[PDB]
């Protein structure tokens, strides 16, 4: 099933997943089509910040579904 | 379920969508120096 | 030609330019090394933000010259 996931300039990025999905799988796939990496990246949904080890479907996030995507610079 | 911001505590209205509601979020937690927890 | 990147992190990246090199060039290597898509972000210097199609040189920008880093909230 195909979800959206949005930037913060507006740009959408398209991804194909499985409810069974963890957040962690679908950074992975933002990484591999944007070179984001995932430590850099904080995925919104339904009101929650999504945590790595839960999956699409326990937030209830179904097809046509836009998550937000915030980037982090690295800190130090 | 969200009724107000927990970073900023602006109110948000029964107009507001999932949608409307999850970008006001991700711009107050971008807009914050830290990483926040809610 | 070198210049520096500084972040309101705290971090100072190094980057290897030339001149007549544009702004998008510029963000290309950030993105190299730091991981943030170009459309992310917004180079300021003097005061300045940075257009895209222009150069280092249209704006003065030489050897060992500080730009600011920052992420966009909006587009
Ligand atoms: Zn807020």
């Amino acid at each position: 099933m195909q979800i959206f996931v949005k930037t913060l300039t507006g740009k959408t990025i398209t991804l194909e997943v499985e409810p069974s999905d963890t957040i962690e799988n679908v950074k992975a796939k933002i990484q591999d089509k944007e070179g984001i990496p995932p430590d850099q990246q904080r995925l919104i949904f339904a009101g929650k910040q999504l945590e790595d080890g839960r999956t699409l479907s326990d937030y209830n996030i179904q097809r046509e579904s836009t998550l937000h995507l915030v980037l982090r610079l690295r800190g130090g | 379920a969200l009724r107000s911001c927990p970073m900023c505590q602006k109110e948000f209205a029964p107009r507001l969508t999932q949608l409307d509601v999850d970008s006001h979020l991700a711009q107050c937690l971008a807009e914050s120096t830290e990483d926040v927890t809610w």
